[PDB]
Formats: C-alpha cells, structure tokens, sequence
C-alpha cells in the first residue's frame, strides 16, 4: 500500500495503489484508496483495510452534518482538527493492530495567492499533523522509495500533466521496490486510481490517462 | 376536565400562528418551490434536511430551529445506521409528529409551529413529488398539489386552486407564487428549490441577479 | 371524585373516536377480510404483526402507530424467545389491553383509538378464525363474526347482521362489506387479506387491477 | 378531608364491582368446586395457582389476570427457595390483601376486584378445606363452607345457605351451584375441580360431554 | 390549616380502631396474660418476638403483620449483630413509636392500629414485667398493670381495675380476664402465656383440652 | 458415568448407570441421573454430580411455570432452545470446572406419524444442539464403549423390551471398559435405572425387569 | 388557562425592565459604540465575549452576569473545538434566544433583561456590522443602524432616527449617543468600542482623560 | 468444513459440504451450512458449528424485523452493512474461540441489467467486506483447493445447469485434498445441498440432480 | 479434626474430638465441635476453626427466623436446600483457604415409620449433599479410619448404648492413626462430647458415660 501526493502550480494530485494482501498471499486486486471528502478535499489513509473505509465515512459524514447544522463550511484548520482529533481517538485501537495513517490534500478558496492554494498535510501515530513546505509526501508500506524518487522527478513538474506523471512514476517505483505495493497490470488491466484538485472542484482522473502514462513509462524503462 | 385544558391549548396555539408571516410551497416539472416572506437575510424558514428532503415551517424561530436541527440529526444518523438511499421522507414526517404529538400534551407550553417536509425522485428516476402537513397537536396529512401555511390562508389557498397548472415551468410556478402571496421583489422574499435533476444533493438558492431576472 | 374524572375522561375518548372513518373486519372461507376507508396511499389503518396474525385500527394516527411498532417488537422477541409457532394473537390482545389501561389512568390525555386483532390456522390444519376487540380504556371482548369500529356502529351492525353468510367466497364478501360501508371504488378503500392458504406468511395486500376485477 | 375521598373511593369500586358475573365456589367431599358464568372460551375467571392451591375471581379481566400472574410467580419462587411442600394457601392470600390495599390508597383509579383462595390436603392425608377471601381495600376473611361473589350476592347466599349439605358429591354439588346461580346449559358455564385424590397436580378442567354428562 | 389536616387524620384513625375487637394484657406470677376475642383459627393478634419479648395488637390485619414482621426481623438483626441478652422490649417499643409516627404524618391514610409489648424477667432471676402501649400518632406510654385496648375501653377498664389483684394465677388471672371481656367458651378466644420458668423461650399458646380444663 | 439412549418403534428409552467418584475412591453407589422432566420428555445429565441436580430442577421449574402462566405446553423446538440456553449460560463455569452434559430424549405428539415421534437431542460444550437420526446416542466418559456396542446390537432392536436389554448390554459394556462406570452389584442389589416414554407418557422401569436382564446377560456372558 | 399565565409572566418582566437605565449601541465607520448609564465603576454593564463578539444588556445584575459568564464559556468551548475564526455572533444569540425562551416558561420568575449582540469584520476585511437585539421571552431580531433598550425607548428611537448619519465618526457618534441619552460628562457614563483595525482583538474600554477629551 | 459460491448468466448458485468434526472424531454427518435468508440472498458460515446456527436465525430475524416495521425491503447496501457490523462485534468471541466466517449471495431486482444481476460479498476477519468481480468465491478449511479448481473451471460455466456442476466438482476436490471436508456418501446416501437464486427467487435443489452429479464425476474420475 | 454419626434403631448419635493445631503445634484442648440446632436436628462442621461457629449460629438464626415469621417450622428437604446453598456461597472463601465441611444429623418427626426415622446427610465441596444408606458417616482429616472402624463395628449396634460405645471406639481409632485428632484425657479429664437424638428431642451425652466407656476401652486395648 502506497498514497503519494505532490503540488504543482494550480492544484494537488493524489494516487493510490489497487493491491491488499494477507501476510504473503494477494487477496485482493481492484482496492480504492482515495476518497473525495467534499467540493476540495481528498483523503487517502493506509494500513489496515478495514479501518479506512469507515474513517473516510465518518470523516465525510462530521464534515457534511457540521455544514448542514450552520450553514457554512469548514475552515481548513477546522478540518485539520478534527482529523486530528480522530487520529488520536484511535490509539488503542492502533496498539491492538488496527491502525491507520492518513494523508491530506486540498484547494483553499480563501488564499490570497490562487496559485499557492494546494495544501499537503500529514500525520503522526502520536496525532500530530504538519503542512509540508517542500511539496510532495507519501504514506504505506513503500513510502520512503516513492519519496526518494520525488525527490529526483520534482524539477520536471510544471503543470498537471507533468504532476500526474511523476506520481505514476513515483507509485512504479514503490511497487518495484516493495512487494506488498501492487503495479500495473498489463494482462488484466487495472491501473493506480488518481484525483486532481484544483479551482474547479476534485475531479476523478480517467483510467484511458492513467494506462497511457503507464506504457509510456513502462516502455522508456525497457 | 381536560375539555376545557385542550380548548384553551388550541387556542393558544392558533392564536400564535395566526399572527405570522405566510410560506407557499408547490411543485413543478423540476420538483418542489419553497417561497417565504423573509426581510431578514440572517434568518432563514426554508432549509433542506438530506439529499432529497427539504424543510419549511412557519411561527416562533427558536422552536423549529430545533426542530430542523432534530430532523437533521435523525437523517444523518439513520443514513450512516443503514445507507444514505434508506431515508424517506416519511420516516421523518412521523419523528415530527410523535415530537409535536408529545410536546403539546406534557409541556406547559405548546408550539406555534407549522412544518411542511417535500421530497423527490432520484436522478435518474420518475416519481411525483411527495408532500406532508403536521401540525402543533401532531396531526399529519397528505397533499398532493401545495401547501400553504403561517397567518390567514383561505384567500391565498383560493388564489392558488385557480392558477396552478400541472407540470409548468420554474419562472410561471414563481409567478403564481408571487402573485398568490401578494394577494414583492428582491427583498423580504425567500425562494429555494428542489432540482431533480442534481446527481446528489437537490436543494439550492437563488437570490440576487438570477432570482431578479426570474422575476 | 374520581367519578367526575373518569366520565370525562370517557367523554373525551368517545368524542375522539367518533368523528372518524369505519373500518369493517370480517371473516370469510379463505381468512380475515379488512376493508378500510383510506384515501391517502401513505398512510395505512392495516398491517401485520407476525405470520399469521394481523393489525387494524381507526382513530390517530400517531397513536395506533406507535402501538403497531409496539407490537410487533414484542412478537419478534417472544418469536425469538422461545419459537416461531409459539406467539398467538390472544398474548398480543392481552399486551395491548394492558398498555390502554395503563395509558387511560396515569397519562394526562386518554388514547382515542379502537384496536382489533385476527388469527388464522397454521398451514395444513384447520381451525376458525379468532377476532379480539380492545377498546381506550383496555376492555377485551370476543368476537366470531366481525368487528365494526370508527364512527358510527349502529347502523353498519344492522346492515352486516342481515347479508353475513358463513363460508363465502372474496368476492361475495367483498360485496357485502362494500355494501355495508357504503350505507366506493378503487379510491378511497384499503383491502387487505389474511390468506390461509399461504406457506408461513398470510398477510397481503390487494389494489388496482386486482382490486378493480374482484370490486 | 381523607374521609370524602376514601368513601367516593369505595364507592367507585362497589359500582364497579356490582356490574359483574358472579362465581361461586363450595367445598365438597372431593375438594372446592369452582363455577362461573363466562360465555367466552378463551378468558378464563378460574385458574390454578400451584399442587394444590387454586384462583378465582370476578370483575375486569386485565387487573385479576395481572394478580394471577404475581401470585403464580410469588409461588414458584417460594417453591424454588424452600421446597415445594412449603407453600400454603395463607401465604399467598397475605401477598394478595397486602398488594390490593397498598393499590387502593397510593393508586389514582382502585381495583374491581373480588379474589378467593382455596386450598386441599395434600395425598394420603385428612384435612379440610381451607376457603379465604380477599376485598378490594385489602380485608381478609376466612369462609368455611363457601364464598360467593361478583354481582349481587344476598338471594345467591340465601339459596346456598338452605340446600348445602356437607359431604356431598360431584353431581349433587354441581346441582346445588347452578340452581343456586340460576335463581344455563354447556354453553356460558366455567367448571373447575381441585380433586384431592390426584399424587400431586390438583386443578383440572371439566368440559364437553363430562360436563354434559354431570349437568 | 395544618389543624383541620390533623384533627380529620385522628378523627379517621379513631373511627378506624372504634369498630374493633378487644385485647386485654394483664400480669400475674407467672408472666403476662393474653386474651383476645379471635373466632377465626388461622389469624392470629398475638404472637412473640423474641426470647422474653411478647407482641399484641387490634385493628387491620394487613398492617399490624407487616409491624409484627418488621418487629421480628429488627429483634433477629440486633441480636446477632450484639448479642441475645442484648434485646430489650424498650428497643422495640421505640421502633415502633418511631415508624407509627412516620407513617401518620407522611403517608396519605394512617394507621389504624393499637400496639402493646410486653417483656419478662430472665431465667433465675426476679424482675416485674413491663408492659408498653403505643398509639397510631406515635405516643408511647408506661402500663404498670395491664393495657386495655380495641373498641370501647372504659367499661372494661372500670371492670378490671375492681377483681384485679397483684400475684395470682392462671386459672384466677383468666377468670378476671374472661368476665371483663363478658361485661365466651373455647370458641371465639385466643389466649397466649408469656412464662418465666421457661428456660429460653417464653412463648407458648393454650387451646383445646388445656384451655378448655383452665376456663 | 454413562447415559445411553435408543429409539424403537413406538418410543424412546433412557438408562444410566449408579456409581459417583472422587478421584480413585469411591463416594457413591446408589446415584440417580436420569430424571423425567414433564409428562413426555426425560433428561439425562453427566459430568459434576451437583450441578446435574440443580440444573434437572432448574429445567423441570422453568417448564411447568411456562405452562402454568400461558395454559399452553412449549413445543419440542422450544424446550430444545431453553435447553440450549442454558448450556450456553455455563460456559464460564464450565471453564472454572463445574461442567455439565445433558441428553435429551422424548415423544412428540403432535407429530404425524405416531411410529416415528421419538426424538433424542445431544448438546455441545459451546452450546450447540443436533437432532440424531441414527437411532442412538451415549454421554458421559465411557460413551464410545456404549457407542460401539449399540454400533452392533441395534439390528436386534423391535419393540420396547429388546431395547432395554440393549441399552442395559450397552452400560454393561461401557462399565466393563471404564473404571468410572459401575455395573450391576449383586452383592449388594443395586442395578442401573431406566425410563420408558411411549404414547402414553414416562413411565420409570420396576428394578426386577433390569435385575432380570442384567442377570440374564451375565450369565450369557459368562 | 395558560392565557393568563403567560399574560401576568410578560407584565412582571416588562414592569421590571420598565424601571431601568437605557443602554445605546450604535455602528460607526470604526465598528460598534457602547454607550451606557453607569454610575458605578466596580459593575459592568458592556463587555466582550470573543475577539470579535460585544456583550450589552440591560436589567438586573445577577442575571445578564450569568448570561455572560455561559456565553463566554459557550464561545470558548466552540473555538476550542474547531477553531478561533469559526465563531460567529448568530451562533451566541441563538444559544441566549433559547436560555432565554426555556427560563420564562420553565422557571418560576422571568428574568427580566435585554440582550444585545454585535460583530465586526475581521482584520484586512471589509464587512457590515452585525446586531441582535434578544428579548426576555426568547424573540430574536436583526437591526441594521442601532438598537436601544432598558426604559422608555420611544423618544430616544426618535431622536436617534434623526441625526444618525452613516459612516460617522467616533467623536460625532459619541455625541449623537450623549446628546439621545441626554434627551452628562466622565462620571454616570461607560464606552467601549469594537475597533475593527486591530489585529486580533476588538474590544477596549475608554475611560478618563481620553474620554474626558472625546466627550 | 467448505462452502462455494459461483455467478452464472442469469444468477448465482451456492453449495456446502456436510460434515462436522470435533479434532480428529467425526461427529456430524448431515449438518447444513447454507440457508436462504430472505427471498433474494443466501448466506452461508464457516467456522464453528454453533456460532453459524445463532448467526443466521439473527440475519434473518432483523431483515425481516426492519421490513416489517418500514414495509419496505433493504437494499443490498443496507444487507452488507448491517451483515459487516455484525461480524465486527464479535471480534472477541472470536478471539476466545468462537469465531464465524460468513459468505453473501444475492440477486438484485433494482439492477439496469438483468443478466448481471448476481453479487457475491465476502468478509474478513476485522469485518471488511469486498465484492467479488472474477466470478467466484469459497470460504472454510478447504476453500484454497477449491478456488484453484474453480480457476480452472470456469470456462465451461454456461448456464445454472454448468454452474451446479462446476460448484459439485470443486467441493469434489476440497474433500479430496481435505480430511476435513466430507465427500459424497455413496453408501449411506448423503450428498451436498445447493440453493439456485434467479429472478422469480430462491429455490432449494432437489437432492437426485445433485446426487446424479456426483456419479457422473465419480464414474468419470475412475 | 473428626465428626461421626451413626444410626441406631429409633434414633441417631453425634460426637466429635476436642483438639485444634496450628499445623504442627496444639492450640486447643477443649474445642466443641457439635452444636444443637433446633428441637430435632444436629451440627457438625468441620476445617477451620473460625468458619465453625459462625456457620451453626447463622443456621440456627436462620431457622429460628423463619420459624418465628411463618409459625410452622420448614421440613426437612427444606433444611437440608439451605444448608447446602450456605454451603455454595462459600466456595471463593474455600478457594482463598476458608473452608468448611459440615455434617447433619436428625429425627424426622413426620415419617410413617417411627423406627427408621433417623436422617444423616453429607455435603461436598461443589455443595452437593447425599441421604446415607448405610447408616454411618464420617468428615474431618481422619474420616477413613474412623469409616473403617465401622465398617467392621457396625454389627454390634442395637440401640443407643451400642451406636455410642461404637462412636467412641470409632473416634479412638481416628486419634490412633491420625496425629491432628486430640484422643482421650486421663491427666486432664477431657473426653469427647456427644449428642443423642430421639423421638422426645436432642439431649447432650454426660460426661460420665463417656468416660466410663473410654475408660472402658482403653482397658480393653491395653
């Protein structure tokens, strides 16, 4: 399991993988692992299957009943707290094996600076979260090699495109090193899943893009 | 003699919703119109409650207030027990009553409210709108064209049984709306909608140049 | 002087009960028939309580509602108690005398409703049908023939007293009970049946063209 | 002013009581012999309570189906604790009084009530039979030859008093019992016997062509 | 008018104890003496409470068992929590002193009893009896003769304060008790002995052949 | 400790044997199990001796109380499930060490055919319960001795004395193979105890039919 | 008859908020102005309740003290919760619209006080202020230009309906407030202001020698 | 313990084994394991033999709960959320030992397309629950053997008749490769049950085409 | 520690030893052990010394309470249920080294036969209880000997002179063989304590008889 995440001028972009395993054996070969919280947000939360879909659930439902009690939605540090505040409820259940890491990305309408808008925040087992200031973050099990290869990809991001690109690269990358990271399936055809946020609303990405940059990457690698 | 106790609760009661501004509420080929009588742009009397459940009520603010805020708690705990295409606008239509039902015979006081819950199809789907009537004692009923409800109501129930045609469109339904109230421009008037044709959520407002234009 | 009490008490339930519709249950060879006089298509004065026992009533909605849910959570739990062929409709009738009697004396407003409860045979046996009659104040008579509740009873007595045939058929019955009710087409009637005949469930409802051909 | 409430109380519970059937119970060579007038096959106004002890009662059929429940219960559980030869007729006539007053006086409506305990000998032994009577406010009284009660009572008594010969036999007694009730065929007739000949269970019914035989 | 609620309870706890049978208490060199006029054999007005602790009483039947049992389960506690030559009769007169007078404010009907206890000397020692009366308000008054209680009083006080003379026997003892209970056979009597030559328990009843030979 | 029970045609009948331990030594030699809980039902109870008592008492109370308060017996699919609950509400004292096996045999009257309404039910630790259609069932620590014997003798089984004999040929197969199981004293004259239900109901076996057989069959064998 | 009631309930608290000072609160280029008649200098009668929320009200003491004291708990909580810049001042007068409204039907006395709420746009934002005005039965309105409360309010509304020019100044609309009150120098008065150009926090007293200049 | 479940065109088809065993003691040798909860699904548990009775009667007794009081069906979501809630708060009887392994299918009537109408759900331990898109899907001891059996067998699936066979053929295999699992019983005469769901409903398989079946395979297997 | 009881023809006799010990060092010399309950029924508990005297006094309060509340006194069944529910009550206090055996004794005044109407009832740990049949019993750390010695003493028993000479040689064989068991006193005149029960009451043994017999025997043995 692997969530990366990057800026580029304009908005974010987010891409999961679509594998889950029982120990050494797969299970499991179509799994989604990115959400659309609401009109500007996205949640990608890793570890235990079980436990993210009933996070992103309840995440969305509080974020839903809270606009429709006062009629007006959420500030962004708002809903930074309250993911927070549902991290840290969750410790027992995290040292009793049911443990979850999210990631968050999000378009704020309120900044100054429309191309400045796209923000990326983590977090931590204790519950505490960070805004990253360098642009790009991953979470799972292959997290530090997706990064590692952000680290290198980052200078060639400019717009969408471009950010779409170096994730699909950066999630290859991951599954090539790491085992329980699923890639992409060329005989069956299941691809990674991805979002695009800008200041229009979050949008699903067709699988058609995916599978071209797909090839694309897989015959440069050849 | 609770004879005595029920006829002074009633009047009580309709003496209070007599001295009110009037709610229209109808439908058309797009779902359901909501049309108040609302100067303050800080308080509101049309609301919705789910993806397809509207709220209207009529009286004293601080009462349904807390009744949209109950209504709205049930919807979204009934929604996440189950599923979010389980919830019906009947199942809150009866909450309302049994709570209405119960406040007017045990609380000192009763309410001076009346409420009005309209519901619609869902995309991709066929199906007249539905509406529903309770009143303060927990009465409920069905009607199948408008309801109208807050201070006298004969006139304008008169004005609204000429000029209602079945499956109009959004600006002649506002016109016989408009027209039935007065007998009004941008101001002190409140106008929602029920579109069916959204993909989730139905409810929306229209204020300032595209309700100036509708008029 | 709880004399006075009571009477008004009494007054006030009977005046209740008396402005409303009449529903008629009678019992034919196949079951128990229930005609009802229900324009509205959302709110239903008929229903089931478990697989071979069934629920009708006539007064407040919001009352006879609350007393269908309650009894129909107790069949469940004594169903999953003990048995499915364990729960009778006398265990029921005693339940709801008990919950009006008590609801007469310590609450403040009385309940305005007339409750009636039918039983058939098991699948493969044979055995009559059993009728109870539960009135406000928690009396619990038998009755072989038919129940008449709502409104006014003299009458509709009479006339059911004089055309009720024993062993008839649907149809007949169906005649003679629209024929008593109307002293009515497919609007305005609610037709349900107890069919003993059925594998477990014996409840089912019958309306449009079905209820078209056999009116 | 406890004196105006305590006799518009009693008052209430006589005309209660006054408009009921009344049962009859005697005491013969056999055992008691219980006799009621109820025309209806599923309620029934004559019970056992445990081996040897049996309930009668007259009046409205959800409070002495209530009492009858509680002592059934109070019985099992003395059973339980001690032992089953530990129970006596005594005991469950002093829950029974305790119960009925502690209900006139804090209760809003009284109970229309009127109950009668009987017990027999238990087998192998000589005793005889032990008749108590419990009224409304809770006074207790004990009878030895017979109790009647429910509806008017005097001429019932007068013609009991003259034909009751001790030591007499099933049909005789049952004689006596409906000439007596009757100053009535199969049908609107409850009979039970507390037979003290049987090794450990008393209480049984008689109905059907052993009643028509004896009558 | 605190007054007007108080003198209406008295005049109802007098009117109560008015209607009643008579107890008579009386002491002689072998204890205490009681006589009461019980015809029935299976309710009983006298009865014990501990070792040397004697208990009587006249009124309702349902509220003096209830003291007797209270008054029994405080003497078991307290003599196992202590000791049982740590119980006194005094303890016990002041419980019930203490409980009548709860009962007479608070509660809704007062009590309308009449208690007396009496205690005697230990094994091998020499010590008068005492003797407590206790009234329905709680007032607890010292008798060193014999306590007259139930109907009227004082034609029967005036009878016993004439024959009754200090140190005389049972035969003698139930005599006086017998003719100013007159002013009765084995039938309709209920006579009780607390005997102090006993070595632990004082308590024994007298009937049949023994109490017919004595009278 | 051993109970068997065996299905003919036109009834059911129940045995058990007569000797209680402590360990290796000897307590008791005229122990009762085998109760009858109504007028057409009979139940047998091994494992701890006091527990089956009160658990026997139980049962029988909870029975005649339902009837008492309705008017109306249970039906089998009740009387089973009240069974079933209660095993079920022992699991933890069970697991503290006061375990109980009960065995269920009796006749139903409602059912169509009068020659096939015998019915035995047998229960498991977690509180399961399974209606045997074989013909027979043992319980207790010498069960798959009594088992193996029935195994053979059931083909001599045709009315209700031939499955006497082998229910008492069983407890004496199941003694001769367990320690824990007592056989016939004739020193002494204590025999094992027996129950037939049949159309008319439960009627315990006189003691000189068993010493008959019991003596019978130890002559054969002899 | 709840009529009289709730008639007597609103004479007691409109003749209690009768015989009080008159608080004046009034909106200028810079935000809000308080202006009230406070002799004393130890009890308040204006202060705040978040960064950009006012507290006014006028009455007795120890009540508005403990509406503050909750609302001050109540915005510290809610921002706590979520965060600091999503408090708003309709969230605060609804929550004292509803403490209010459950005091006067409740509670035996009513609390007779007036309640104001203001806010004012955050820091480099450009908005209107906003004020409530919040009656002793729980009523909620919404005033654009001022609101004036405690005493008589006719003739200050009047003299304050004429020289209220918008976007005045802070010293032009201290003397418009002095000069309406007036139809007094630093003593008998109290200011404070919502200054809207301040980063964080709104609130500030003026008191002494710039009040002295001001004035 | 082994229970199959395979979408044909036009609807679904369960089957299971029946034998019980307690170690290695075979103690059961009729027991049913698939019932048919409402008048479109189906559920079959795996696991403890007493856990799966109570959890079915429980399933059934809320659905039919739920449309009595509304008067109106659930819809699939509802069923899989209602059934996932269920197996989530018994994490801890499981983890004492009791622990249920449940298996859903189903046929929609709200579907667009009636020739795609059939589902199969299945559950994990944490309460997770996942829709089956490669046609197939086997829960208990011997589910491995039957999946690779079914891997390769389902080309031939063509109607329900295939379908049937197929579910046979692979419950062949698991009791092959299983000690577990019981195969046909040509000598006493007990084979596997089977529910067929379509669009007129739920409807048992009659013992002699199953029993045909397992000749034909066993004859074509020697 | 060691209690007998033994049945003689109209009647039972009780009796006990007088010694209590701190595991190897003597505390007491003249503990009674044998209580008097009520007007036909005896006493003995056995293990510490502590739990002793507190259970005879809350049986007897128990006894006399209920007596005095109903007027009639409970039978013996009745007797024997609370005494064994005492009994059960205690087992977490037996478990934490506070244990209690008790033996009961008694005259049933309501038995047909007047010559077999005396009763003796043992209890076990679990709380259990069992009517003897062969007329003898025995509780305490030198119960077997005690048992032994009447196996083979019984046959003298005629009436209540034999049953107490054959408790006194029973409870001297007890002291021989077991060190924690105090035997007779010559130095200091201490001798065991007995009861009779008859159809007039239960009446405390002299100390006279008892030492004559004990001198008697000890004649006898030298």
């Amino acid at each position: 399991t692997t969530i990366v995440a990057l800026k580029y001028p304009g908005g974010v972009v987010m891409a999961g993988d679509r594998r889950s395993t029982q120990g050494n054996m797969i299970s499991g070969r179509d799994v989604r692992k990115v959400y659309i919280t609401d009109d500007y947000t996205a949640t990608g939360i890793a570890g235990t299957a079980a436990v993210a879909v009933e996070f992103a659930r309840l995440y969305a439902v509080e974020l839903e009943h809270y606009e429709k009690l006062e009629g007006v939605p959420l500030t962004f540090a708002g809903k930074i707290n309250r993911l927070a505040i549902m991290v840290r409820g969750n410790l027992a259940a995290a040292m009793q094996g049911l443990l979850a890491l999210p990631l968050l990305a999000g378009y704020d309408i309120h900044a100054s600076d429309p191309q400045s808008a796209g923000r990326i925040v983590s977090f931590d087992a204790a519950g505490g979260w960070n805004i990253e200031e360098e642009g790009y973050q991953a979470v799972g099990s292959g997290s530090l090699f997706a990064k590692s290869s952000m680290k290198k990809l980052y200078s060639q991001v400019t717009d969408g495109d471009s950010g779409l690109r170096v994730a699909v690269e950066a999630l290859y990358d991951a599954a090539d090193d790491d085992s329980a990271t699923g890639g992409p399936d060329l005989v069956r055809g299941i691809f990674p899943t991805a979002v695009i946020i800008d200041a229009d609303g979050a949008v699903d990405v067709p699988e058609s893009r995916i599978a071209e940059l797909a090839r694309a990457i897989i015959e440069s690698r050849s | 003699s609770p004879e005595q106790a029920m006829r002074e609760r009633s009047e009580l009661a309709r003496k209070g919703i007599a001295r009110a501004k009037s709610v229209v509420a109808l439908a058309y080929a797009g779902g359901v119109l909501f049309v108040a009588e609302n100067p303050s742009r800080s308080l509101q009397k049309i609301s919705e409650l789910y993806d397809r459940v509207g709220f209207a009520a009529a009286g004293k603010f601080n009462e349904f207030d807390n009744l949209r805020r109950g209504g709205i708690q049930f919807a979204d705990t009934r929604g996440y027990a189950y599923d979010r295409r389980d919830v019906t606008g009947r199942q809150l239509a009866n909450v309302y009553a049994q709570t209405l039902g119960t406040i007017f015979t045990e609380q000192a006081k009763p309410y001076e409210v009346e409420l009005c819950v309209a519901e619609v199809a869902h995309y991709g789907e066929t199906k007249r709108p539905e509406l529903y009537r309770i009143t303060y004692d927990g009465s409920i009923a069905d009607e199948p064209h408008f309801v109208v409800m807050g201070g006298t109501t004969e006139p304008i129930a008169n004005a609204l049984k000429e000029s209602y045609a079945e499956n109009a469109s959004l600006t002649d339904a506002l016109r016989i709306a408009v027209a039935a109230l007065r007998a009004l421009g941008v101001a002190s008037l409140e106008v929602a909608v029920l579109d069916a044709n959204r993909p989730r959520r139905a409810f929306r407002r229209i204020t300032g140049s595209a309700l100036q234009a509708l008029l």
